[PDB]
């Protein structure tokens, strides 16, 4: 009963994987594609140069 | 994911320091390559090529 | 058993250290970083002839 009741505290390994799958992902989709942005200003500059 | 966030947006923020530094370089170096005389003085070269050509 | 297996094999993505931070975003930022670092250099450079 201590296994069926000392469960680690958050939603299950098995659910954590796709809780880290769209946490990442979302973390990833908000960022590269900015940073991808500012190096096509940061490489215009460099051919204004 | 939280320092990820701030350090993309530390990175957009300035990115566009150092863009309108180099506009503003272009832009003042501009303004003292022709004073009030020069631009009057290509106007009239302007004119002159025009009126040989 | 299982659970910890892929939870350790998902947090370390392959390498010895952890990696908290996303692997290719860190040296995407690593690049950003040191063109931005190049393109300074070069406006510096402009900056001083100015």
């Amino acid at each position: 009963l201590h296994m069926k009741t000392s469960l680690p505290p958050g939603l299950p390994t098995q659910e954590l994987l796709q809780i880290q799958a769209s946490q990442e992902k979302q973390q990833k989709e908000n960022l590269g594609q900015a940073l991808k942005r500012l190096e096509k200003l940061l490489k215009q500059a460099l051919e204004r140069i | 994911s939280e320092l990820d966030r701030i350090n993309a947006q530390y990175l957009e923020v300035k990115c566009g320091a150092m863009i309108l530094k180099l506009r503003m370089e272009e832009l003042k170096i501009l303004s003292d390559t022709y004073t009030v005389e020069k631009v009057e003085v290509h106007r009239l070269i302007r004119d002159r090529l025009e009126g040989a050509i | 058993n299982k659970d910890v297996d892929m939870l350790c094999d998902t947090l370390y993505q392959g390498g010895n250290q952890l990696l908290l931070s996303d692997q290719e975003l860190t040296e995407q930022f690593h690049k950003v970083e040191s063109q931005l670092n190049k393109l300074n250099h070069l406006l510096t450079d402009i900056l001083a002839d100015v």
